DNA sequence: ATCCCCTTGGCGGTTAAAACGCGGGGGACAGCGCGTACGTGCGTTTAAGCGGTGCTAGAGCTGTCTACGACCAATTGAGCGGC
DNA sequence: ACGTACGCGCTGTCCCCCGCGTTTTAACCGCCAAGGGGATTACTCCCTAGTCTCCAGGCACGTGTCAGATATATACATCCTGT
């Protein structure tokens, strides 16, 4: 008997095949991507919590992360991310 | 003959007096104008607390004090009493910019 | 009697899981309320990040003509970009080594 | 209305006093322009964070509260104005 | 069971190869022992923190998760072992 | 006579060979002995997972090679190619430890 | 009137008179001390959160925060703080 | 009222509000965009018809337009176009 | 008891119509039958091209410190881009003029 | 199986004979390189198109019919191979 | 929706802020060797690496239970506002 | 163990910067109008957490297979050597 350990397996595999169908994966690289997504997630999450404390809002909306991604993410990366999330949330509200 | 001090002695007197000094070392109003200048480079018609001008003033001067104490460490490592810009550049590189 | 199941990722057209990140923000204990656009926004941000870095890593793997990505490809991918360098200056990569960085004085002549 | 040079208002003698605090005893002329440059870089980063706070605060006047918040985020936490 | 002299376990050619990866051409003789010392104090911090994590867990075996976690709270996060 | 390369180009060959390589330059067994020894210096009879020893090995690997690239920056600051341990003490001080 | 804006003025004044009855206090120094209280408190609270989630603990106890003190506070300051907190919690449990 | 002269009006304004919220649109620039969409649609539809006749196919699905995008649009834009078109058809299959 | 009329463009997550593009493919007389991927794919490539060229148009307008897009900005935006130029070599923009492309020897010394 | 550099298989006197059909009296030695380069460019375009045609048709052998289709697309319509 | 207050806007006197020139005078730095010290080329050895074997410590999961602590209405009091 | 190479001590040598010193000018000081926004308060709506139920994608497991791990023979790069 084994307990399942959660990871970011199929999502990184699918996004790689969406960007490069003919490029393979090694498992140590897969661990590096697991640690990357966990690290950046906790960075944004902690910054969002600090903003919620800071403006005394009891909530984290899309606007808090919008603020947080010009906080941590730089510039063109941040503005492309803002655009991606903006179109994502418009598709989400349309669905 | 009018009396004149040797170079560095007035400099070291300034060192001792202004490590002894605790006040703000920058003129207030041009710093306020500069932070407003950078503000309208970002958002239009934006306003500041005077306390915020104080806060950026004291943070800016202390941050610069950090860069320059790193600059002395680099310069004595470079065996120079006259610093150069490359000292500050290397300090920015090592500090984790 | 019941609506058919559609994931929020398919509603947003993302393939990172919106529900997983929403759970992990609930149980990451960052606020007692979270706006609904927040986790899908964050998942889209990581989607852009992972897509960017997998473009870079796949391109590097083609440049060293290897079919499978390796942490060396990842470490070249991060370190050959400026804004990812600022994003991950303080990050250690296992078996990624170091970017090829020789100073000009280390060269002969 | 608009202003085009107040970077020089942090003057050459003012930069001289600032380096006198750091213990710097001889300063060539080439240092000062790069010091105002990195002053612009740091304060640009801080005020970017600050206006991002401020626009997120849905206000139009910057307080020292978001200033010390941004100094906390950048890693140069300031004592004296918290709370 | 007791070990005495594992500072010399990190051999001089290992140190030279380390500095090869860091791009050092020439390595003077005084470097090896004090680099052993600074590796020692770095592991004193990291292992003290990680072992403190373990004894917080009421575990007896040090895990890689605690090594990367004690790394990460020192601003030295590592990728590749469950972080 | 057997062929002999000049002092330095074998070192640069080792350089180029090792940024093209990824392999962990520290021997596994004495590193595991060292981590058990340092841990035994604090708390007794302490066991290490092999994954923990390996993970700490690339950790220490990256920490020191960051320190050596930083001291190479300090050396080209000091007009030098052979680093000396005051470069490392400088790097420790201006990094802030 | 105004809403009550909270600060650590009185208690630092209390410990001030406790350890130096003859000395005075300034407003700038008091703001520095309030920022110090806030800074050290938030560092320990953040590390206590990390210890809570690394062990999947839903609570932060004296063991959790005690460990966090050994992490944050160095050396003899750490063990003196352990001694003070242990004496304090034994006095607290003595009611 | 008169008969409706169909155009791409609201679509160009909403895609601009996605990509640049603050800038405005002139009627001349809007006519340029209408004639651009007319030209590119005409080119791709005509080449799709060409591939329909050429492979003796009465059917034109996304695969022939992927063929046509690989034909007409050069390189970088071609693979970009294939990427978001593949994302679009996958969200179409997922409805 | 009919389902709510929800749009195929939002099913694509897009803005250029599946409906209008499918209608002009059917009534443009290009094939007897048209697959469902055809109008969504072609609307997607038009939306990509439109977003790219209005990105360059907006940057061109802000470079000229102006707010509203003009065909001068459009023509400038087209012939800064090599693959757009190769796409639109034989097309003339109304009121766009010519981007400054001055050959060197006719410039004064 | 794999080849590297057969582009000189279109020999220089072949290019000379081509220019004699093109009515060029004097062909510089510099000329042959960009003729090979533009021939590479044109064939790269044509074979890209033709490969796209064949891969659309789910085949593995290029027909001349697909070649003349590629010449229809790019605007160099050729007569005499079943177009 | 408001209110009221600290910033914004404008005004008058002054002297330090600065600022620029003169002049002294302190400084970086190439470089020419010299001291020397690792760098590199080998040989030697030995212990790490590799492969195989037996033990069991404790990691981790499961069940039990109970130790522990937010909530809430309420009472009150000590610190916040104000002078 | 041979040996080239690096660290550098000192010292001229241009050379740039500190310091004094008068002048000029704009912040400092101190002084008034005011209003816009910071900040506070009532409302009612936006929004999200949370349970029950149900399903469906995502991870453990196995495996089997071709990209890669390993092996062997030339070509050139390089790096010293020789005229």
């Amino acid at each position: 008997k084994r307990s399942r350990k959660e990871s970011y397996s199929v999502y990184v595999y699918k996004v790689l095949k969406q960007v490069h169908p003919d490029t393979g994966i090694s498992s140590k690289a897969m661990g590096i991507m697991n640690s990357f997504v966990n690290d950046i997630f906790e960075r944004i999450a902690g910054e969002a919590s600090r903003l919620a404390h800071y403006n005394k809002r009891s909530t984290i909306t899309s606007r808090e992360i919008q603020t947080a991604v010009r906080l941590l993410l730089p510039g063109e990366l941040a503005k492309h991310a803002v655009s991606e999330g903006t179109k994502a949330v418009t598709k989400y509200t349309s669905a | 003959k009018p009396h004149r001090y040797r170079p560095g002695t007035v400099a070291l007197r300034e060192i001792r007096r202004y490590q002894k000094s605790t006040e703000l070392l920058i003129r207030k109003l041009p710093f306020q104008r500069l932070v407003r200048e950078i503000a309208q480079d970002f958002k239009t018609d934006l306003r500041f607390q005077s306390s915020a001008v104080m806060a950026l003033q004291e943070a800016s001067e202390a941050y610069l004090v950090g860069l320059f104490e790193d600059t002395n460490l680099a310069a004595i490592h470079a065996k120079r009493v006259t610093i150069m810009p490359k000292d500050i550049q290397l300090a920015r590189r090592i500090r984790g910019e | 009697a019941r609506a058919k199941a559609k994931t929020r990722s398919s509603r947003a057209g993302l393939q990172f899981p919106v529900g997983r990140v929403h759970r992990l923000l609930r149980k990451g204990n960052y606020s007692e309320r979270v706006g609904a656009g927040a986790p899908v926004y964050l998942a889209a941000v990581l989607e852009y990040l992972t897509a960017e870095i997998l473009e870079l890593a796949g391109n590097a793997a083609r440049d060293n003509k290897k079919t499978r990505i390796i942490p060396r490809h990842l470490q070249l991918a991060i370190r050959n970009d400026e804004e990812l360098n600022k994003l991950l200056g303080r990050v250690t990569i296992a078996q990624g080594g170091v970017l090829p960085n020789i100073q000009a004085v280390l060269l002969p002549k | 209305k608009v202003l085009r040079d107040n970077i020089q208002g942090i003057t050459k003698p003012a930069i001289r006093r600032l380096a006198r605090r750091g213990g710097v005893k001889r300063i060539s002329g080439l240092i000062y322009e790069e010091t105002r440059g990195v002053l612009k870089v740091f304060l640009e980063n801080v005020i970017r964070d600050a206006v991002t706070y401020t626009e997120h605060a849905k206000r139009k006047t910057v307080t020292a509260m978001d200033v010390v918040y941004a100094l906390k985020r950048q890693g140069r936490t300031l004592y004296g104005f918290g709370g």
